[PDB]
DNA sequence: GGAAGATCGAAAAAAGCACACGCTGACCCGCGTGG
DNA sequence: CCACGCGGGCGGTAGCGTGCTTTTTTCGATCTTCC
RNA sequence: UCUAUAUGUCAGCGUGU
């Protein structure tokens, strides 16, 4: 009877491992948001995992066998506790399902009207208070001079979350 | 301490990494993985 | 008459393998992702 | 085509290994000895 | 001696033993 299955896979490589997966016809299931990252300094709304590099599959091993799933591209392997993979109980499963959660990530550190630190150019080394990108790539903050603080834009790769 | 673990300049401009500045870069970051997905209220699986 | 300890050969794991000097090469994350 | 920033066994829809010696620990199988 | 010149390992060797 078919079974679920945690998979640990490589890093960037869910989506690969996904499309292989259903290639061979086996249901998988990984959580999925799409939400407002930062991407390099740009802010765009794109779709990222919950719990990232985590995959449950459901299959029966007797019409697949686990070492071919293991040799699947983009799948790094099973996560198992001692020899025997591991298995996953069809209630962790419903939970996942109805599990729904919204939060932030770590690379969206950086929301409108927060602490922002340069640290290139001729700012170098300063701290803002930033609001939003203007397009994709101009995003400006709250620059700092030894007086006050005025709005300026600056390239967004140059500064970083505190 | 950082002097007991250098980063000597390659004179190529890399640097040479040592292998205890590698351990402690993965302690780390698993360390904050697991942060992460204990804030994140993960099912029993996933956190062990 | 079944448990306890016991023991005994066999399998698995750990630690070691001299000193000093001179020379050469070959690195000292790669890759999906982003702009 | 110029950065970049995190998992890492690698790569693949599996398997890779494969010429020492000594010491220590533990285990299965038996045994044997009894209360 | 912080006055110049201020790295590591792996592999291949060679020398004295």
């Amino acid at each position: 009877m078919q079974s679920w299955y945690l998979l640990y896979c490589k890093r960037g490589q869910l989506q690969r491992a996904q499309e292989h997966l259903e290639r061979q016809a086996v249901n998988c299931l990984a959580p999925m948001i799409t939400l407002e990252k930062i991407v390099r300094g740009k802010r765009t709304a794109v779709s990222e995992p919950l719990f990232p590099n985590y995959l449950f599959v459901e299959f029966d091993p007797e019409v697949i066998h686990t070492t071919t799933i293991n040799a699947t591209r983009g799948v790094s392997h099973f996560v198992r506790f001692g020899a025997s993979p591991a298995i996953v109980p069809s209630a962790v499963i419903h939970q996942l399902s109805v599990y729904k959660p919204k939060d932030i990530v770590d690379p969206a550190t950086p929301y409108p009207g927060d602490k922002v630190i340069i640290t290139e150019g001729a700012f170098e080394g300063f701290q803002a208070i930033f609001t939003e990108p203007d397009g994709e790539a101009r995003s400006m903050l709250l620059l700092n001079l030894i007086n006050k603080e005025i709005k300026h834009s600056v390239k967004n790769t140059e500064f970083r979350k505190l | 301490p950082p002097d007991l673990r250098p980063l000597v300049p390659l004179d190529g401009g890399r640097f040479a990494t040592s292998d205890l500045n590698d351990l402690y870069r993965r302690v780390i970051n698993r360390n904050n993985r697991l942060k992460r997905l204990l804030d994140l209220a993960a099912p029993d699986i996933i956190v062990r």
